[PDB]
Formats: structure tokens, sequence, C-alpha cells
DNA sequence: TTTTTTTT
């Protein structure tokens, strides 16, 4: 009959560590307390959640040891039952919050404004949870001390789904895994508030449980002091309310187990965290993780079997300041950046380089502009890549995928245009035609990979026509008919028809590409392969050496890392250059004299379709992209002949012969 | 009760019979201790299989108990078990949880079951409440999912913790009250109670159904299927279509009608086995001793050990050394590198012939299936593009896994490829190259794990490759895919009087095979290594090998490409940087073979050798 | 059954 167990544990000895913890524990290391500083922003009203780092924890018991302290291991408990402990670490909170500081917020809040009122009427009364206004929430431990080490057994370690194991119940654990979806948020209520008339007096039901069945009845006292039978109304004001989401996170096939299908783990988050997660990213999640109870007809149906689910304290993210401004000097000072950042574009592959240029400009991406008139004229840049298999093309792409922050990979086949693009599903429930967000979707605002794009099909070829050119993307599907920004950039790879190019067929033919299709795309790279024995010795010297060692062969070559070239990308990014009028003279007469050129130039053997205002936009494009690079204000001249350099070197390509 | 502790002292007895397995209790103890020392950052579970016939030795009666009424003899000596283990175990400083853990130690039996020893479909009513064995597939396994045991509470406002267990059919053996599975929300006292998770203690629940084997599934009959509740360490040792003997206590469950709420009642009580211990069936993963690894490590001293091996392979097939070589590297496959920054370098090998019809290609790449450890046969016609990479399927709408994807980093064959679809070919070319499969139809973008190795045959646009007709014209393929593809080996039939009698000869001396138990008439049912004996080297080999390259292999294999690509003369197929590629990963091969972790130059040579045998020609 | 994107 409820046999009391005796456990090593004593929460009144923990919570008095805890406050000591708390009044006493400053980042002196680092640097009144850290944590008093932050209950007094919560005075303030200046923060409404509270993250207690374990790390912080964990360097208090190591001051008190080193003093001398019968030691309650707070930052190892808080693991095994972390509820428990984070109730008592916001009831210690309560004790040693702080007075107000500065001008409070309650200029409007009904709970303080009423809250005394109820106590004046007056002269635990309300639950602690009704007053307090901040969000408790616990930083993961930081695996890179593992001070723990024998107790360190993996607690930091992100787990996969299926390595989540029910003895981990109750108990913090890291989870890294990709966000499969993402509900919409929704309030819930902590407390809820039922007014009387006949009493006057306003309860406080406290909810905890996923439901809850209504009072409909006064227990107050001043319905009971006249006898009256209260008709409590419930009063939203008064009833407490959070922000709720649900995610749902899912195992990544490198986790995965060969031939086992991926589980995904429900996710609950609640308060300031809500919304910070975002839909099919890699994220690494730690949080409680908690059994779901049932209703009471289902439990009885389920018994000893429960489900569950993970409450996030915290989330971090594998990818997306003076520090990064430092960090960018360093390389803006070491000079030549643009070349050196070429360079450094796939290490692993050799020559190109001129290629490895024109996917750094795309990475930058064009200025998109707007106009007042109402134009908007897409800024993202397109390159298309056509040339002989076998040239490390598909390497190239997985390279940049990965180098792009929200960069994703695609293949013609494997995509469908209606899921390349957006699909909708005739029942996701009750056979309710639903939207679904395509791989351009999932590319939104990144770079999307297509390969074999000569293999994908015409007519999804076609589809993908208004997304490139025009960012956004307009379904008028059964019972949809709506429209999505899709902002994007493309590049897509493909071999001439026949597998490799002729010289015999005209340049378009080996192509065999829609003009539309071909204009649409700022640039087209003709990179072919011809037998060169010295440039096939100093190639396989390269790829040799790469095999030997790990390392690319430096080559007198430093190549900056993924995150360093991310950051500047940002960086360079958010220039947004403006042009110059000496530069619309140059322009204007360079495309004046490709468009001559093209209409004296339908010669097959030279013929690579007409120019098109398209191509002048491209060009401006990438001459503003140079710009980014260069970071200048305003674009140069040198970009302009740099940019046209990059478009002759292309087409010239194949006359090079 | 009385009966109980003294079937309790009773196995106690037996245990002390039998150190072996307090030695190993003690093993699993002292494991899980050092492996919770120093963890830089898996346990052993509780568990001991406990021979049968040990018992049926020890004490008669005991044993006949457990096997008639497991449901009061198992529970005992489970129970004496956990206490010998408590007891001579140290428990050093366990954890709160830990305190509250109270972990059990498990029992299982091997073996010797004799009647209790069944089937799915020869399963009978009378068998019962007594412990039995079967064996099958497995089918529809039900996810893992926790289950509640105990709910330990802490008393608020009394500094107490007060723990609640819980009673379920699946959980115990005999028949209990069942719980009401109601956390303790109050105190007795009326204290407030709080639910202590982490503390409290659940487990891993998981239902499967192994149906009957087909194979002695009768005729005009569903296989009949029974199913097992897995749990804890039991949870995940298989999965669907994983041919299993299992142990468990056949057991009864439900009203079958007998309820009053049962109107009908014409209904039959529900019955399960709670698995004690699994037993899975490969008939897979080759085994390996200390005195083979020996006798590899000896045999890897002889130097034409390739040629060895080579010739092993495909003994019954005649002719193509040179493929019996190559299908040798391939099986052995190289080394796979992958750059930090994230670049993937494929290190296995494809094998594809364009051959005569007849030419046994389609046989040799059966011995390849049959003796590759985990291969995937299919072929041109037989296959789907999203069948052989995946298939987005309606299920949340889920994908489909394709043969690809099956056997990842195992190896495929595909028979008749050049009569496969041109969209699945394309299809394939991603699945090869990226040595990965990505699916964005259907609104379900994915990306799988896609380096299985690749072994396809075809036959020449022309039925008869015509030598005097170009190869591309002899072969349908696209040179991308070809050049895509590693190794393209061109087998024609030649009226060679000496070499069709030769291969006369050998067949006729195969159909003249005798096994050595059986005689004329009786229907059934130089040096070369056994086939086990190969793949437990060829195992042995990829487990411990990873050659590297040598400066001077790499002079060879950059001399070698580079002319080739650079020499004028026709090819079958064009020279292209995966050439170079080829020529790396069949040197790491050699190497492989060798069972050296330094490559040689006479490997890349070996590695040249052959390439130029298949590219330009016999060389 | 009928209507219905979507994939096969
Ligand atoms: N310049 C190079 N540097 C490094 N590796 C190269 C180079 N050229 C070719 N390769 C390698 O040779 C192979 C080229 O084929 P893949 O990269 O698989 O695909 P690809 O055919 O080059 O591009 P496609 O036509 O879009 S599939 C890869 O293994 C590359 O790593
Ligand atoms: N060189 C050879 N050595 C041994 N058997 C051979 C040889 N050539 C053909 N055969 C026999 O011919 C039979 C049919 O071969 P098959 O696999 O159909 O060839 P293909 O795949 O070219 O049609 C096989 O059973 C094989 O035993
Ligand atoms: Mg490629
Ligand atoms: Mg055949
Ligand atoms: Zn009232």
């Amino acid at each position: 009959a409820l046999p009391s167990i005796q456990l090593p544990v004593d929460y009144n000895n923990l919570f008095n560590e805890i406050t000591d913890f708390l009044v006493t524990f400053k980042q002196d290391t680092l640097s009144g307390p850290k944590y008093m500083a932050m209950l007094q922003k919560v005075a303030n009203r200046e923060l409404n959640s509270v993250i207690i780092d374990l790390d912080d924890i964990l360097q208090y018991q190591n001051e008190k040891f080193l003093q001398g302290t019968q030691a309650d291991d707070l930052v190892s408990a808080i693991q095994q039952n972390a509820n428990h402990f984070t109730e008592l670490f916001c009831r210690a909170i309560d004790n040693n919050m702080p007075l107000p500081t500065k001008e409070i917020d309650y200029k409007d809040d009904v709970l303080d404004v009423i809250l005394n009122q109820r106590r004046l009427r007056n002269e635990e009364l309300f639950p602690p949870n009704l007053t307090r206004r901040y969000f408790l929430y616990f930083k993961p431990l930081s695996q890179n001390c593992a001070r723990r080490y024998r107790k360190k057994a993996i607690s930091s370690k992100p787990l996969s789904v299926r390595q989540i194991k029910g003895d981990f119940l109750g108990q913090l654990i890291t989870v890294r895994g990709i966000i499969t979806r993402v509900s919409d948020v929704k309030p819930a209520v902590e407390v809820i508030a039922y007014t009387c008339d006949q009493c006057g007096y306003e309860v406080f039901q406290e909810v905890n449980s996923r439901t809850f069945t209504p009072l409909s009845e006064c227990t107050s006292e001043e319905c009971s002091q006249n006898q009256t039978k209260g008709q409590l109304f419930m009063s939203t004001r008064a009833s407490k309310f959070s922000a709720f989401q649900e995610c749902k996170i899912q195992e990544l096939s490198q986790q995965v187990p060969v031939g086992h299908i991926p589980r995904s783990l429900n996710i609950h988050v609640n308060g300031t965290l809500v919304r910070s997660l975002s839909p099919g990213d890699i994220v690494d999640v730690t949080g409680i993780f908690l059994p779901a109870p049932y209703t009471g007809f289902k439990a009885l149906k389920a018994g000893l079997l429960t489900e569950t689910y993970l409450e996030a304290q915290f989330v971090r993210q594998h990818k997306k300041t003076s520090d990064v401004e430092e960090r960018v000097m360093e390389l803006i000072t070491s000079g030549d950046v643009y070349n050196r950042l070429a360079k450094s574009i796939a290490p692993e592959i050799y020559g190109n380089l001129d290629v490895k240029k024109a996917l750094l400009l795309l990475l930058v991406g064009g200025v998109d502009k707007r106009v007042g008139d109402g134009m908007k004229i897409r800024g993202d840049i397109n390159v298309c890549l056509m040339g002989d298999p076998g040239v490390a093309k598909s390497q190239l792409l997985k390279a940049i995928c990965k180098i792009s922050p929200r960069g994703v990979y695609t293949t013609g086949k494997g995509s469908s245009g209606v899921g390349l693009t957006a699909a909708v599903m005739k029942d996701p429930v009750t056979d309710e035609m639903i939207l679904e967000g395509g791989a351009l979707v999932l590319a939104d605002n990144g770079i999307c990979c297509i390969d074999e794009f000569d293999k994908m099909d015409e007519s999804d070829r076609t589809a993908i026509h208004e997304v490139m050119e025009q960012q956004t993307i307009s379904i008028s599907k059964a019972g949809i008919n709506t429209t999505l920004n899709a902002r994007t950039s493309i590049l897509a790879a493909a071999n001439p028809l026949y597998g490799r190019y002729n010289p015999r067929l005209s340049p378009l033919d080996n192509i065999n590409l829609p003009a539309a299709l071909l204009s649409r795309f700022d640039i087209l790279f003709l990179m072919l392969d011809i037998p060169s024995r010295d440039d096939d010795e100093k190639l396989a010297e390269h790829v040799t050496y790469v095999h030997m060692h790990n390392k690319q062969p430096d080559l007198d070559f430093t190549p900056v890392e993924p995150s360093k070239m991310r950051e500047y990308i940002a960086y360079a990014k958010t220039k947004r250059p403006v042009m110059s009028e000496a530069v619309n003279d140059y322009v204007v007469q360079a495309y004046i004299r490709l468009r001559q050129d093209s209409k004296r130039e339908m010669d097959s053997k030279f013929s690579f379709g007409q120019a098109t205002p398209r191509t002048l936009l491209g060009i401006i494009r990438l001459s503003q992209a140079l710009a980014k690079l260069r970071l200048a204000d305003m674009v140069d001249i040198d970009d302009v002949e740099e940019a046209l350099r990059l478009v002759r070197v292309s087409k010239e390509s194949l006359y090079q012969e | 009760d009385a009966v109980f502790g003294d079937r309790v002292r009773r196995f106690q007895e037996f245990l002390d019979t039998f150190t072996s397995y307090r030695d190993s209790v003690r093993s699993i103890q002292v494991y899980n201790s050092n492996n919770a020392a120093n963890y830089n950052d898996n346990i052993l579970p509780h568990r001991i299989i406990i021979s049968l016939d040990d018992l049926r030795e020890f004490d008669r009666s005991f044993w006949s108990g457990i096997l008639v009424e497991p449901a009061y003899f198992i529970p005992p000596a489970e129970k004496a078990l956990t206490d010998l283990a408590d007891s001579m175990d140290d428990v050093p400083h366990p954890n709160a949880s830990a305190v509250s853990s109270r972990h059990p130690w498990k029992l299982s039996f091997k073996g010797s079951f004799g009647a209790h020893a069944l089937s799915p479909r020869t399963l009978t009513a009378q068998h019962l409440n007594k412990l039995v064995s079967v064996e099958g597939i497995v089918t529809k396994t039900s996810l893992v999912r926790p289950k509640l045991i105990r709910s330990v509470h802490y008393a608020a406002k009394t500094g107490r913790f007060h723990y609640r267990d819980y009673t379920d059919a699946t959980t115990t053996l005999t028949t209990r009250i069942p719980t009401p599975a109601i956390y303790p929300t109050e105190d007795t006292e009326g204290n407030k109670l709080t639910t202590e998770y982490g503390y409290s203690t659940f487990i891993d629940h998981q239902r499967i159904t192994v149906q009957e084997m087909p194979e002695m599934a009768p005729a005009g009959q569903l296989p009949r299927s029974i199913d097992v509740i897995l749990d804890d360490d039991l949870v995940d040792k298989t999965k669907p279509g994983d041919r299993v003997n299992v142990v468990g206590v056949f057991k009864s469950l439900g009203a079958g009608g007998m309820n009053q709420s049962n109107s009908n009642t014409l209904i039959g009580f529900k019955t399960l086995i709670l698995g004690n211990t699994v037993y899975p069936l490969h008939a897979a993963r080759q085994m390996l001793t200390d005195f083979d690894i020996r006798n590899i490590n000896k045999l890897s001293k002889k130097k034409d050990i390739f040629d060895i091996l080579s010739q092993s392979l495909a003994p019954s097939i005649y002719g193509h050394d040179h493929i019996k070589k190559a299908i040798l590297l391939m099986l052995m496959g190289g080394v796979e590198k992958n750059l930090e920054n994230g670049s993937h370098l494929r290190g296995d090998i494809n094998i594809l012939m364009v051959g005569d019809p007849s030419t046994a290609k389609s046989q040799l790449l059966r011995f390849v299936l049959n003796t590759a450890s985990l291969a995937i046969a299919t072929t041109g016609r037989g296959s789907s593009g999203v069948g052989l990479t995946a298939a987005v399927t309606t299920d949340e709408r889920r994908l489909e896994a394709g043969a690809m994807v099956l056997a990842d980093r195992g190896v495929v064959c595909i028979d008749e490829f050049d009569k496969m679809t041109d969209v699945d070919r394309v299809a394939i070319h991603e699945v090869m190259e990226q040595q990965t499969v990505t699916i964005a139809k259907a609104g379900i973008h994915t990306t799988l794990n896609a380096r299985c190795s690749v072994i396809a045959a075809a036959n020449p646009v022309f039925g008869q490759y015509d030598v005097n007709r170009d190869p591309h014209q002899n072969i349908a393929l696209p040179d991308s895919l070809l050049s895509r593809f590693d190794l393209l080996f061109v087998v024609t039939d030649d009226i060679n009087e000496i070499r069709d009698r030769s291969i006369s000869e050998h067949v006729l001396r195969t159909h003249r095979y005798l096994p050595p138990g059986y005689l004329e008439g009786e229907p059934v049912r130089p040096k070369l290594v056994t086939i086990p004996f190969l793949r437990k080297y060829v195992q042995y080999a990829k487990e411990r090998v990873i050659p590297q390259l040598t400066q001077e292999a790499i002079n060879v294999i950059v001399k070698n490409y580079t002319d080739l690509r650079n020499d004028d003369n026709t090819k079958k197929s064009p020279i292209t940087a995966r050439t170079l590629e080829t020529l790396i990963r069949l040197a790491t091969a050699h190497a492989k073979v060798r069972l050296s972790k330094t490559v040689n130059k006479v490997d890349a040579k070996v590695a040249a050798n052959l390439l130029r045998f298949a590219l330009l020609g016999e060389d």
C-alpha cells in the first residue's frame, strides 16, 4: 500500500543547495550574481524565460567540493528526474525573486491590476504558476568538458530516436535529427480562473493534464457563506495562458540501421521556445523525456503501455557579430578573397577554377530588386552545367549543396515535377487536399541541385520554368488556389545528348534544351573533357594525393573552412551595392555588341542562341555579386568586364576546341 | 509460497552445481561495471541462458516442472538467479535510480526441447501454460514502446517516496490481480504525491507475428502464425522477414466469450507466447576461429593466392578466369574514402559482361549471388526503376525501398541489364555514382544510402557481339552509363575445336559429379580453398585490412591512366577520370586480397593488367 | 460509387 522506499536524495537539501547556487553563483571565471541579474531582469519583466545551465551547476559543484561540501551533485541529479527539479528551481527562483527595478511592465497587466485588488478584497491562496511569468529552462551539459567522463556515459551525446530507451523516461536527453513536421502554435492554460457573481470570488483551477473537466460549482466561501450554489464562469483574461506547439523529429538516414524504417518522436514545446524550430532542418534538441498519459477509456484500453513524448529544454542548430567581424577582416586583409574562396571551393576537385568562381558568384546571389512602380526582378542566379559524363559535375553539386546552409540536393528521375515544386496530398486527414512544399519550397532562400537535368521530364522542366524566372509558385490545383513566394537559387547538371558533346553537332543541338529554358539560366557552362597528357598527369597526381592523403595536396594554396565561407558569404550578401552610370554605358554597349553578334551569328557552328534582355539582367546580377564579394558599395566596371569574361569563357570553351 | 521458496533454493543449488552460470553472471557484472568506469563518450542485460539439459540432469523434477509448469517454476528460478547475482554482486554506490531500478536477472534456455519444440501450425491448445519453442518467419513487427511497471512517487510535505508496481498479463507469467494503472495521486495519509519519473521504472514492450515457414506451409492452406510479446532486451532483436526459432511460455488471455458482456460467446480465448529467448536462424554472417585466422594468415603467405582464390570461384564455369579475378576483387571491394569536408569517394567495384546467349554469364551471376554474403538478384525486365531504387508508398505516405536500398553495404546483380528500361537505367545512374538514393516525389523529399555494389549482365545489341561493329554499336547502353560503370567484360563465343572439347569435357565431368554419400541411381537428398573458407577469408580481410596507397603504386597508376586516356587506340569505352578511380579501387582490392595495410606497386600493376585486358582487349 | 491528385 504505497510502501515507502528510501532513496539517496533529500529535496530539502537539494533545494537549499539550489538557492545557495542561484544567489551565490556568478560567471566570475568567464568575467551581482548572473542568476540574480537574470532574476532582476525578470523583475523588470525584461525576460520571461530562464535558462539554468547544467554546466554552471557543475562549476558551482566543483567550487563547493574544492571548498569542501556535502555536495548533492545537483548537475547529475537533474538528469535522473528533471521535471520535479524544474519545479524546485522555479520555487527557489520565486523565493529568491528580487523586487522590481526601474519601471515595472505592469502598466495594464490584468493580473497585477486585479491580483492586488483580489487581495484587498481578501484583506497558497492562488497557484504560484498564475503569478509566475518566467519560463524556466535548462541548457544541456557542454560535451567539450565531459568532466563527468565515467559519469558522462553519453549524456550530451545526441541519440537517434531508436537510440532512445524507456529507461531514459523522466530524464533529460539529447537527440539529433530532422524536424519532419511542425504544428501551428496554439494556446494552453496553466491555470484556469472561474468567476461567479454570487461569491464575487475568482477561484483558480490549475490544470496539468492534457484535458480537464470544468468545476461548474463554487467551493468559494462567499457562496458557501450565504449557502448559495455558485454558477462559475470561465474568465480567459483571468485564466493563465501559454503558447504551445508540437514538432516531430525523425531519424537521420545515417542514424537509421540498414533495412530499418526511420523512427520519429513527437516533441512538445511551450513558452518562449515555441516556433524556434523549423521543419525539415537538422537540429540537436535537449529536453525532458516523459510519458504521455491517456484519456480514461483509451487508458483502460492501453493499460500499462504508455505513449511518450519530449519536452525540449533547449535547441541547437547545426547551422543558421563582432567576433564574426574580426574573423572576416582577417580574410579581407589576407586579400584576393574572391580567388582564394573559389579555390577553397571543392578542394577535392582539381582545376575548373573558373567554374568554382562562377559557383561562388551564384552562392552570394545577385541583388533582389523591387521598383516603385511595383516591378520586382529576380536577383537569384541560375547556372547550368552541360558536359561530358564523369567530369565531377555531380560531385561539385553535392559539395555546393553541403556548403550552402539551406542547400538541397535532388535528381531529376528521383524527383517528380509536382514533388519538386509542390504536391497536393488528397488525404492527409479527412480526405482534404493539402498543398505540400516541394523540393524548391525546401530550397527557399537556398540552392537546389538538380542532376541529370537533361534526363528530367520536359513537362516538369516547363514546370520549373515558372519558379526559376519568377520566384513565386502559383498553384490552382483542385481545392487549392494559392501562391508561394518560393525564392531560391537553381543549379542544374546535365550532359550533351548522346551522353557527350559532338563537335559536328551545333552547341544548341548538343544542349538540346528549350530556348526559353536556356535563356532563363543566367549562365550555361560547356565544360568538356579532352585527353591532355600533361593535364591528365596533373589531375591524376592531385587525385592520387587525395587518395593517399585525405587532405588535397596543398599545392601552395590555403583553403578557408566551411563555417568561415558561410559566415563571409552572409556578410557579403548583406551589402546590396548600387551601380554607376559609366558602368551603364559600358554594359549597354556590350549588350548591343552581343545582340549584333547573335543577329549575325546564327551559324550552327557558332550559334549559342539569340541574346535576350534576361542575358543583360544576368550580367547585371553577376556584376552585383562580384561587388558583393569585393564588398564595394557600388558595382565597378571591373566587375562588369569580369562577368563578360566569365560568359565569354563559358562560350569559348567549345570554340577553343 | 513454501513451494516457491523451496524452488528458489533448489535453483540456487542448481546454480551452485554449474559455476559456469555464476562465472558468466560475474562476467556480466564486471563488464557493465568497467563500462561505467571511464566512459569517455553498451551494458550487458541481466539475462542468462541456462542449459536445459543441465537442469534435466541436476534435478529432473525441477526440469520437468519448468518445461510443463513454467508459470510455477520459472518465477522462483529467476528470483533465485537475481538473488545470487545481487548477493554476489558488489552493487557499489548505486545511483538513486539504480537503487529504485531493482533491475532483475532474466533466464533463458538452449536446445533439447523435445516435444515442447513445435511450429506455429503444429501448436495446440494443450501446450498452453507450458514452456515451448517454435520456428518461423517474423512478420508485422510492431514498434517499440515503453510500459509502466513501477510508479515511484515522492510524498511532498513528508519527505518520502511511495512507489507502486503494476501487473499485466505479459509482464508476469502467473495471473495476478490487475493493477488499476493509475498514478498514485495522493498519499494514503492524504499528502499529495508527485510522479517521480526516471525513478519510476519502465520496460520496453514489443509485439511481433511469427508465421509458419512457407516451406512447411501445407498446400491450399494459409500458414498459421502466432504472436510473441518481446520485452526488454528481447525487443529489437529481429525484424520482418526473419526466419527464427523462439522460446516462450505459450499462454492464454482474455475472456474468449466467457465474459457476461459477451452475447454470442462463440469466440475463443486469446493466446500468446511470452518469448523468453530468441534464436535467430540465418538458414548471414560467417564465423571465424583463431585457428581459421591463422590459416588465413598463412594462406596470404602464398604468393599467387589471388589466382588460387579466383580459380576457386565459379569452379563449375570455365574460361572466364579474368572475370573470376574481377569478381574476386569486387567481392573484396576496396576502400571507400569520405573527405572530412563531406565528399564521398566510391571504393566499390562494379562488374558487367556483354555475352552471347547461354554464355553462363547469368550462371556466373548466380554463383556470385549465392557465394556473396549479402546480395541482390534481379533482371532487366523483372526490375523497376522505383522497384530498383525506391518507390513512394502510400503506407502516412512512406517510401518503399528498392533493390539498391536493400543490401546497401552488400552486393547487387542484374540479369539482362541491356533489356532494362532506359528510364530505370538513368534512375540507376545516380544510385551507383553518388552511392546514394534521393527521392522527392509525392511531396516526400528523402535521401538514402545506396553504396551497394552492382554486377549486371547483358547481351549485345545484336544478340551476338559483332567484333567488326563498334562496341557502341554492340552496346545499347550510353557511354555515360558505361563510363559511369566500372569494368566492361565483352565475352564472345568462339568455335575453337580444342576449346570446344575442353568445355565439353568440363561440363561432362561436372554432370558426372558424385555426392560422396550417394551412389549411382541414388537421387540427391590446382589447390582450391573451400567456398565457406573462401567467404571466411573475404570477411576477415574486409574486417581487418585497409590498404594504403604507395607513391610507387601511385606513379604506376598515374602513368597507366594518363597513357590509356592519351592512347589514341580505340577502346571498348571512353577513358575518363572514372577510369582513374577504377584503377585506384582495383589496386586497393588487390592489396586487400594480399591482406596488407599498405598497397604495393605489384597490386597496381595487376590492376592495370586486368584493366587493359578488358578496356583495350586481351593483354 | 464518384471524384480526384498523385504516383506507378
Ligand atoms: N577534376 C576532378 N577532380 C576530382 N575528381 C574528379 C575530377 N574529374 C572527375 N573526378 C572524379 O571522377 C568522377 C566523375 O564522375 P562523378 O563525379 O560521379 O559524376 P560526373 O559524371 O562527373 O558528373 P555528372 O555527369 O553530373 S553525374 C568522380 O568520382 C569524381 O570524383
Ligand atoms: N564457359 C562455360 N563454362 C561452363 N559453363 C558454360 C560456359 N558457357 C556456357 N555454359 C553453360 O551454359 C548454360 C547457360 O548459360 P546462361 O547463364 O544462360 O548464359 P547467358 O546468361 O549468356 O544466356 C549455363 O548453365 C552454363 O553452365
Ligand atoms: Mg556527377
Ligand atoms: Mg544466361
Ligand atoms: Zn460563486
